[PDB]
RNA sequence: GGCUCUGUGGGUGCUUGGCCGCUGGCCAGACCUACUUCAAAGCCACCGGGGGUACCUACCGGUUGGGGAAGCCCUAGCGGC
RNA sequence: CACGCGGGUACGCUAGCCGC
């Protein structure tokens, strides 16, 4: 640390605590599995939509599970996952659509 | 003058203030101090009586220790609220709530009364989180100090659920509970806002005898109205 | 513009934001106010006429 | 209010050592923005209108632990050119127009005085006590800070000329007075203590002249011998105790008080046989005063409270405990 | 050329030191008038330096009293021994300012290295004493324990009272 | 030696403030004259230095945004992303006026940037606090509306309308018609000298002084209709631009033009310099644009080009530059960096705004936030740009936030601090200068074998006989 | 990492402090125009000060009956001033009270020549009948004279001496006379050896005590010296010179005030070549007087006019005039250095004041601030052509101001006679002589 | 159940797309700063009437000192008209 | 000429020796 427990408190003190008060604010496998996806090949560079989803300015060829990925990555992006994707009687009669019949 | 209409939407989705007198004035409004010397009284003073009240609330109950590190610090003397990101709004709002949640049950104390003219002189509570803040201080809906937040109130920042009150800040009188009741039994969504409201406080285990049976009572008798209402005799329309 | 001190109007003698010397006292504008004339393209257009008949006047 | 513009004046004679700060590596940008903000905002406040000794103070306390702060900082990363010229220099402007902006508030006097003591300025410690008492004489305390520390630092001299004009001036209340004679008999301590002051007849001068002072009564007397009687070490200090006590004796020949000084006079030197001896003397003197014709009440409330402070002095014998404890317990 | 200037007052009296002094030869025009009459043209010129309130009413009727016959009283000696700076006239002077010709007199007479100016008699130490009781109510607001108007009333009931002798022989009430 | 970074401040401070080269101690002569040269020459290294020195009391800090990664650039950043990443109190300032019935729309702030005026063509004028939201006026006008502008408060707006200028109080009181200026296109107030400077259609530039009321000075440019018009503030001269494809640069001193640069083999159809007046960019009818290097007069880099004609350009501050072209605008940084001699192309514009569908018809910059206005046929779009405005401001110059005391005081001051229209030229710091043929003249008081062939030609067609012409003669005899 | 520039108005007022703040930026970029809003300042510098030039403060009392011939200031005090007139009264103003007069008295049969204040209290008159001394501040008013001298000559002037008891008297006979009061009754007269002339003034050197300067109406300044009580030095000018008056600032700079219409400042070591010569009057000067600051000059004129004058400028600085003042035959400041008193010809002792826009009295700091600001301005940019005519344009009456385009004419003329002289002339092979060097006509000791 | 007010959508003219740097692309956008041989033809361009014109400005005719495009010539040139 | 942090001679203290 190299420092002292008066120093911290004169730093406290004389020039303000801005970060602090910010820290003490922010205080399944899958099933099945394919074979043509390892055997598929795109090219990111290529094609003008796939552009903007690589990573670094090397990928331009990719198989397609990692590719599989790369949309992964930005379907979440454009749409985060809702947090609905993440028993009691009368919660299961309002749920029950054979209730509300005319 | 749908330039008018426009800028005025702008003006009321407004928050910061911009030339002196409405600094002047925002400053102005308080709980406490008249505004006499609210106007003139800055920061430094407004903090110490605050945390004077904060403190004794600390031997009050046990659970204001978060908040004395958060909330009522040397570091809260100085920030303003309209200067950080929304994200940092957003967990400020959070923090505001769980106190507001914390103090319901003890305002009838000028500690309590002391701790939330901190909150609304500097966090500006009574612009930015209206909804939470005045169903806060709903439950006490005849003291004085309700009186005087239905005035500090600004008439634009009310959502509109809570937009009842507008006679009442028009003449400074609380609103009586038939007034509450029948805004209740009419619009879904006050009754929501309140059952919202009480459901939040004892998920977080900070209910007390007075909200849960004004929430009881409230809703008793907007069931009651709400029945009265809907009560029509063609059959396809009771169902 | 503040009303203008002892010594500021002595330096500024000849300023006047409303009524410039090119305003011709703002006649136009007493005018158009006294009878109700909406526009004042039309005041000019009465004034250039009258200018011209006022000049046939003078070469006759 | 130009505040904006004096303002000005003070943050642009601070901005340069912010600029050694800066070159050195103690001090970094973001810091120095919190500095000079808060800067900007205490000198407004103190140059406001409505001004305060408060908020002078707040400034001084913070413009000297920013001192500190710097002098830790300095020491941990090793470097020795940075002074606390500029620092002290600042903090002596601040209060030098605080004294100019409210004159008559002695905490910031007092503070001021503390701050000179502190960083060692003897001389303008001087001129700042000379000031201070033109502004408030009748401050027993402003005066008894000049005289003992004129005393402390070695002038005779001056802590007596202190004192003679304060006892001048502040005649009222005898604290003054005590104050002097408490440092009169200290410097026949140091002289005792170092080896006319031979007779030690100055104490006895104020004593004489403080018999005709406004003040001057019983229980003035009766302070006035018990700070003769602390530190009865001395060569002459019996002749003035018994001068003390004849003279309370011509003047109130009744009073409580001269029974009191009367019960505690041979107990001058004592702490070992000689403390029980005088022990029983002081016993019969004040058996006799309870028997004799005084106001009994007074007498053994003020025979209690010493004896309070017999009870809290230690290591003596259970005997005479419990017959001090019943005596105490007969009143 | 003044340097200190004595000042009177019903709570207690205090001595001013003067800096930046008035012109004395333009005294009768209208801008010096002005920064006479303002504040914030005043303070410029005067200083406060020393202050000494009375002890007890009886002290301050013992003041007027003194006062008022012309005599200086001792404790007013005390403390212009305490504020002026101690010498004789034989090489360097200081001048001071007070009002009554006669206690000019027995101040001189008292202190040989004062030389006093009498408001009688100077036309300038006229002003500048004029100007201080003038904004006198916030010159010691700093100091000044409560205000100036209980102290004058109460102080002017006692000294023309002791003058009148009158609680000896009214009772008709 | 630790006095490396005394003689690196020195020599820094020297650049920014020294406001010209030095003071040569050494060649004076007159010894009093020598004593007191060299105490001027330290007060002003004193004075200097202490500048730099006060420089550090400033508080606010340049806006910015640079790339984290390597791949994602500056210009595919989204108002979205900003308006989340970025403070609530420019957030609210982010926002879009919609008005689609009243013609393409104009903007203009005042240049304390309180207050802004928008012309709606077919005749709308509005005045707003837009940063509070309220409207100080709104007008139907009637007929066509050329070109809106403030003057020196936001009290007083002047509106090019169809055939004369009408300029109007903050309650959209019309004070006067100025008749003399007919079929006003384009209008730039100068606001140091109290000028309202007019380019007709005519090609006819009147000068109006607005304090006084009288026209200071007409000039006619002799060619061409005019196309664009901005005011160098610097020197507060007026860089027209022509439709030959030249610009002009012009001040009310003279009938001739002061310089012309020229330009695009199209007419040029917008300008805009810069207010230190060190550069100006022009683009063209032509696809392209260029800047040039105002103090030297010549071009800086090659000529970028925009994919369309530019409609308008107009450049912030601090270095940024706006340039509305079609219906999106772009956002350039680094075009005339101050340090460098030699200037260089940049690759990337900084950021666009994109194009939903709407002709720009004048793009502008709020003078002191980070945000920019667009005016377009759709209304108004005020987005946000972390770079731009200059972080810290002048309160003695121009105040964002001033009362109405110091509003006043400013008026009267400015007023009494007017510029005389004379004092206009290239170089704006020349009054003091030696007028050279008066004091060779008045030195001349106080002390007192080809060129002759095409003299004699000269003086042969007079035919006066001219004993100097004789001697002349006897000389070209003698050869 | 996105960041813009967020300005909240706290940076105009902090919450609850009425407290205006403006935060300031330097840079040259964001101030322009500088050295032109810098001349627009000077220009309305310039116009406020010709507005604002009221220099004339009062009149002291009613004045005499006849015209104001000598007066002397009390150079211990501050407001005690005596004025002798024409028909022989002397008065003793206070200039704090300008109403009427603290003491008169009919002194003399003729005019009142010389006078001055002693250091005590008491104060000399000088006449034709010779001279007295009074004591005019008494508990008893005394009119009648305390001391009386009439023997050594027709008596002219008066100077007294800066510490002890000493003065001199100018007399008629071609000497001067030094009484040391107290213990001297007819006093020791030192004269040039074979002199008959009237020494007309005479002055003693105040910073450097002992040195006497006087001059003759042979046109002729000569220096004393009066620890070795003997004449010193005599220099003979081309004009009489009507008085001397020594530098209190400068130890050895001397002024003569000369019928020339000419002001010369003189260094007493070094008589060889004038120092300065300040030429800015119609008619003769009778009289000067340096500042007390030692900076500024005082020549009052026998024509209707007062001079201001800067100590190295050599023309006018100011010209004061008035219908009222019918001459002018004694001016000195008093002081402060910041009023001036005019002793006229027609019986008024008129007081104005030197830097005639420059007002008294104590100055907020802003108001101070303006106004230095406004004379540094000036004292730059006071060359440029605008600011020059305004700065020197003054209103002279019609007489003054038609003799001197007469008297440029005949300078202008005697000078083209010389340039013809020299051009035509063998004077050609010299270099023309200075006229700092064509002041002093001979020296000898 | 009625009056009054307020808001949203459709209509009040005959139905061929949203955007762009549009013979192609894009709606998740992509690339971003290159390319260059020679400035330009002239005219016109609305201010209410009578009136003065010191100053400035416009137009015309000149004047000192430079300046030399272009035209003409040949003894050929650092030329000559 | 001296002015920051350590150990000594020495403290209800800091005057003095050498380092950091």
């Amino acid at each position: 640390a190299e420092k002292d427990a008066e120093e911290e408190e004169l730093e406290k003190f004389v020039l303000g605590a801005k970060e602090t008060f910010r820290e003490q604010l922010f205080r399944d496998a899958p099933a099945w599995e394919d074979s043509d996806d390892e055997r598929l090949t795109i090219s990111l560079a290529g094609a003008t939509r796939l552009r903007k989803l690589r990573i670094s300015e090397s990928e331009d060829l990719v198989s397609g599970i990692e590719y599989a990925r790369r949309l992964r990555q930005q379907y979440l992006r454009l749409y985060p996952q809702p947090d609905w994707a993440k028993p009691l009687p009368l919660d299961s009669f309002l749920r029950d659509a054979n209730s509300f019949k005319v | 003058s749908s330039l008018a209409q426009q800028l005025a939407q702008i003006a009321a989705n407004s928050r910061s203030s911009f030339n002196v007198k409405a600094l002047k004035a925002s400053h102005s409004k308080s709980l406490i101090w008249e505004p006499r010397v609210a106007v003139s009284q800055t920061f430094a003073e407004i903090y110490s009586q605050c945390y004077e009240g904060f403190k004794e609330l600390c031997h009050l109950d046990s659970r204001f220790v978060p908040f004395d590190a958060t909330l009522f610090s040397a570091q809260s003397q100085e920030v303003d609220r309209t200067q950080m990101t929304a994200e940092e709004n957003a967990a400020l709002d959070k923090r505001v709530d769980s106190f507001l949640h914390l103090v319901g049950s003890r305002l009838r104390l000028m500690p309590a009364i002391k701790a939330v003219e901190w909150l609304i002189r500097r966090f500006r509570i009574h612009e930015f989180n209206t909804g939470t803040l005045l169903a806060t201080f709903l439950p006490y809906h005849t003291i004085p100090a309700f009186v005087t937040l239905l005035s500090i109130l600004p008439v634009q920042r009310i959502p509109i659920e809570y937009r009842f009150l507008d006679p009442y800040i028009k003449s400074l009188t609380p609103p009586p509970r038939a007034a509450i009741v029948q805004q209740a039994t009419n619009r879904p969504d006050l009754l929501s806002a309140i059952s919202r409201y009480t459901l939040d406080s004892c998920r977080a285990k900070q209910e007390y005898p007075g909200l849960i049976s004004f929430w009881g009572g409230i809703m008793a008798e907007a069931v009651n109205g709400m029945i009265d209402k809907m009560r029509s005799g063609r059959r396809a329309i009771q169902l | 513009v503040r009303k203008l001190k002892y010594h500021e109007q002595k330096l500024l003698k000849k300023h006047d934001f409303i009524n410039y010397k090119s305003d011709n006292n703002h006649r136009d504008h007493d005018v158009i106010r006294r009878y109700m004339i909406q526009k004042p393209e039309d005041y000019h257009k009465y004034n250039r006429l009258c200018g011209s008949l006022r000049q046939f006047a003078h070469r006759l | 209010a130009w505040v904006a513009d004096k303002a000005r004046f003070y943050l642009e004679r601070a901005a340069p050592e912010l600029r050694e700060w800066e070159e050195k590596e103690i001090f970094t940008k973001d810091e120095i923005r919190n500095l000079v903000a808060k800067r900007s905002d205490f000198e407004h406040l103190v140059l406001a209108p409505g001004t305060k000794p408060t908020d002078f103070l707040n400034y001084v306390n913070w413009e000297r632990s920013l001192d500190r702060l710097r002098a830790k900082r300095c020491a941990r990363l090793n470097i020795r050119s940075v002074t606390s010229h500029a620092s002290q220099a600042r903090t002596f402007g601040i209060f030098e127009r605080a004294v100019l902006k409210h004159p008559g508030s002695i905490e910031l006097w007092l503070a001021y005085l503390e701050f000179a003591a502190q960083v060692k300025a003897t001389k303008r410690w001087r001129r700042i006590m000379t000031r201070a008492l033109r502004l408030h004489p009748m401050n027993a305390s402003l005066w008894t800070l000049a005289g003992r520390r004129a005393a402390q630092n070695g002038d005779m001299q001056r802590a007596r000329a202190h004192f003679l004009r304060g006892c001048r001036f502040c005649t009222r209340e005898p604290t003054l007075w005590l104050e002097y004679a408490r440092c009169e008999m200290d410097w026949l301590a140091r002289m005792e203590a170092k080896k006319p002051a031979l007779s030690g007849a100055i104490p006895i001068a104020v004593f004489d002249v403080a018999r005709k002072q406004p003040f001057w009564g019983p229980a003035a007397a009766e302070k006035f011998f018990d700070v003769f009687a602390k530190f009865g070490h001395l060569s002459c200090h019996e002749r003035i105790i018994s001068h003390v006590v004849t003279t309370m004796q011509e003047l109130f020949p009744n009073h409580p008080c001269t029974w009191s000084v009367h019960i505690r006079q041979p107990l001058v030197g004592v702490d070992t046989p000689a403390f029980p001896k005088a022990l029983r003397e002081s016993l019969a003197r004040l058996k006799a005063a309870l028997q004799s014709t005084t106001d009994r009440k007074a007498l053994a409330t003020k025979m209690v409270a010493w004896m309070d402070g017999i009870l809290a002095i230690e290591k003596l014998d259970a005997a005479i405990r419990t017959v001090l404890e019943h005596t105490k317990r007969s009143l | 050329v003044v340097n200190f200037l004595l000042f009177e007052s019903a709570v207690g009296f205090s001595l001013f030191e003067v800096v930046h002094q008035a012109d004395t030869v333009g005294l009768e025009l209208p801008e010096v008038k002005d920064a006479m009459k303002t504040l914030d043209k005043f303070g410029k010129m005067v200083k406060l330096r020393s202050f000494n309130p009375w002890t007890s009413a009886a002290q301050g009727l013992e003041a007027i009293n003194l006062i008022s016959e012309g005599i200086m009283p001792e404790y007013l000696k005390s403390a212009l021994e305490m504020n002026l700076p101690q010498t004789s006239g034989k090489k360097s002077k200081v001048v001071l300012g007070v009002a009554d010709k006669k206690l000019a007199g027995e101040i001189t007479a008292a202190f040989p290295g004062v030389q006093c100016e009498a408001a009688d008699t100077s036309e300038v130490v006229a002003a500048l004493l004029r100007g201080i009781r003038t904004h006198a109510n916030k010159l010691h607001k700093s100091l000044q324990e409560g205000d100036i108007g209980r102290a004058q009333l109460g102080l002017g009931h006692a000294y023309s009272r002791a003058k009148v002798k009158f609680s000896v022989h009214k009772n008709d009430n | 030696k630790a006095e490396l970074d005394r003689i690196r401040r020195y020599k820094q401070a020297q650049k920014k403030y020294g406001r010209g080269p030095r003071v040569d101690i050494k060649s004076v002569r007159d010894k009093k004259l020598r004593r007191t040269l060299t105490n001027l020459e330290n007060k002003y290294k004193t004075a200097a230095l202490k500048a730099k020195e006060a420089e550090i009391l400033l508080e606010n800090q340049t806006g910015f945004l640079e790339p984290e990664g390597e791949l994602e650039r500056t210009y595919k950043v989204r108002q979205d992303e900003i308006v989340k990443e970025v403070a609530v109190e420019v957030a609210q300032k982010k926002f879009e006026l919609k008005l689609t019935e009243l013609g393409p729309y104009t903007c203009e702030y005042s240049r304390n940037g309180r207050d802004l005026i928008l012309a709606g063509r077919k005749g709308h004028v509005a005045t707003m606090d837009w940063r509070e939201g309220k409207l100080g006026c709104e007008l139907q006008l009637g007929e066509t509306v050329r070109d809106a502008r403030f003057l020196h408060n936001n009290q007083f707006f002047a509106v090019a309308q169809k055939k004369y200028v009408y300029i109007y109080d903050h309650n959209g009181v019309e004070i006067h018609c100025l008749r003399k200026h007919v079929e006003v296109s384009h209008m730039e107030f100068l606001p140091y000298h109290f000028l309202l400077a007019t380019l007709s259609i005519s090609g006819q530039l009147k000068y109006q002084d607005t304090s006084t009321g009288q026209i200071v000075a007409e000039i006619a440019t002799k060619h061409g209709t005019p196309v664009s018009l901005t005011q160098n503030p610097y020197n507060a001269i007026l860089h027209i631009g022509q439709q030959n494809g030249t610009v002009t640069l012009w001040s009310p001193n003279s009938t001739d033009p002061l310089v012309k640069l020229l330009a695009h083999r199209g007419p040029v159809r917008s300008l805009a310099v810069d207010r230190e007046g060190r550069y100006m960019v022009s683009t063209g009818q032509d696809n392209k644009m260029c800047i040039w290097d105002i103090r030297n007069f010549k071009e800086a880099v090659n000529s970028y080009f925009t994919r369309a004609p530019a409609t308008s350009v107009a450049i912030s501050d601090t270095g940024l530059t706006a340039v509305g072209w079609g219906t999106h605008t772009t956002i350039w940084k680094g075009l005339f960096n101050k340090e460098r001699p030699v200037q260089v192309k940049v690759d990337s514009p900084y950021m666009t705004w994109g194009g939903q569908g709407q002709v720009v018809e004048r793009v502008r910059w709020c003078p002191f936030e980070d945000i920019l206005g667009i005016g377009h046929n759709e209304g108004f779009s005020s987005i946000i740009v972390p770079g731009a405005g200059e972080a810290n401001y002048d309160a003695l110059e121009v105040n964002p936030f001033e009362t109405k005391k110091q509003r006043q005081e400013g008026e009267v001051k400015a007023l009494l601090n007017k510029l005389q229209p004379e004092m206009i030229a290239l170089d704006p710091n020349f009054i003091g200068n030696l007028d050279l043929r008066s004091e060779k003249q008045r030195q001349a008081e106080r002390d007192l074998n080809t060129a002759l062939k095409k003299y004699l030609r000269k003086q042969r067609k007079k035919n006066i006989i001219d004993e100097k012409r004789l001697k002349a003669e006897e000389l070209y005899r003698q050869m | 990492k996105i960041k813009a520039l967020t300005r909240s108005i706290t940076a105009q007022q902090a919450p609850g402090s009425d407290v205006q703040r403006a935060p300031r930026n330097l840079a040259p970029e964001l101030h322009p125009f500088e050295r032109a809003r810098e001349y627009q300042r000077a220009l309305n510098a310039v116009k406020l000060e010709r507005m604002f030039a009221k220099p004339f403060l009062g009149q002291l009392g009613n004045g005499h009956v006849q015209g104001v011939y000598s007066m002397c200031k009390d150079k211990n005090s501050l407001n005690c001033i005596a004025s002798g007139s024409g028909d022989g009264v002397v008065k003793v103003w206070d200039l704090t009270t300008r109403d009427e007069e603290t003491w008169r008295v009919a002194a003399h049969n003729n005019i009142v020549k010389g006078l001055t204040f002693t250091n005590d209290k008491k104060l000399l008159s000088c006449a034709t009948d010779g001279i007295k001394l009074w004591d005019p501040y008494a508990s008893p008013s005394n009119t009648t004279p305390i001391a009386t001298w009439q023997e050594g000559g027709p008596y002219t002037s008066l100077s007294f001496h800066r510490s002890a008891n000493t003065f001199a008297a100018s007399s008629g006979q071609g000497c001067i006379r030094i009484w040391d009061l107290e213990h001297s009754t007819a006093g020791q007269a030192i004269q040039w050896p074979s002199f008959v002339d009237t020494i007309t003034d005479v002055c003693f050197n105040q910073v450097e005590t002992s040195v006497i300067g006087s001059v003759a109406t042979d046109r002729s300044i000569i220096l004393f010296d009066l620890r070795t009580n003997m004449p010193v030095i005599k220099t003979v000018l081309h004009f009489a010179c009507n008085r001397i008056v020594f530098n209190p600032m400068e130890a050895m700079n001397l002024a003569v005030a000369s019928e020339d219409h000419n002001i010369y400042i003189f260094d007493a070591r070094n008589f060889d070549k004038a120092l300065n010569i300040q030429k800015g009057h119609v008619a003769a000067v009778m009289d000067v007087e340096f500042s007390p600051t030692g900076e500024e000059l005082v020549s009052g004129s026998y024509d209707r006019t007062i001079r201001l004058w800067r100590r190295d400028a050599g023309h006018s600085r100011d010209v004061y005039h008035t219908k009222r003042m019918q001459r002018v035959f004694r001016t000195m400041w008093t002081m402060d250095s910041k009023y001036i008193l005019t002793g006229s010809d027609d019986g008024n002792v008129r007081l104005w004041r030197a830097n005639a826009s420059e007002r008294s009295g104590v100055k907020a700091t802003r108001q101070r601030q303006a106004l230095e600001y406004n004379n540094a301005l000036l004292d730059r940019y006071g060359h440029l052509p605008e600011i020059r005519r305004i700065r020197r344009h003054r209103h002279l009456p019609k007489v003054v101001k038609k003799a001197t385009e007469i008297k440029r004419e005949e300078l202008a003329a005697i000078k083209r006679r010389e340039e013809n002289e020299r051009k035509h002339s063998n004077k050609k092979y010299e270099k023309r002589k200075s006229e700092r060097e064509k002041a002093v006509l001979v020296k000898q000791q």
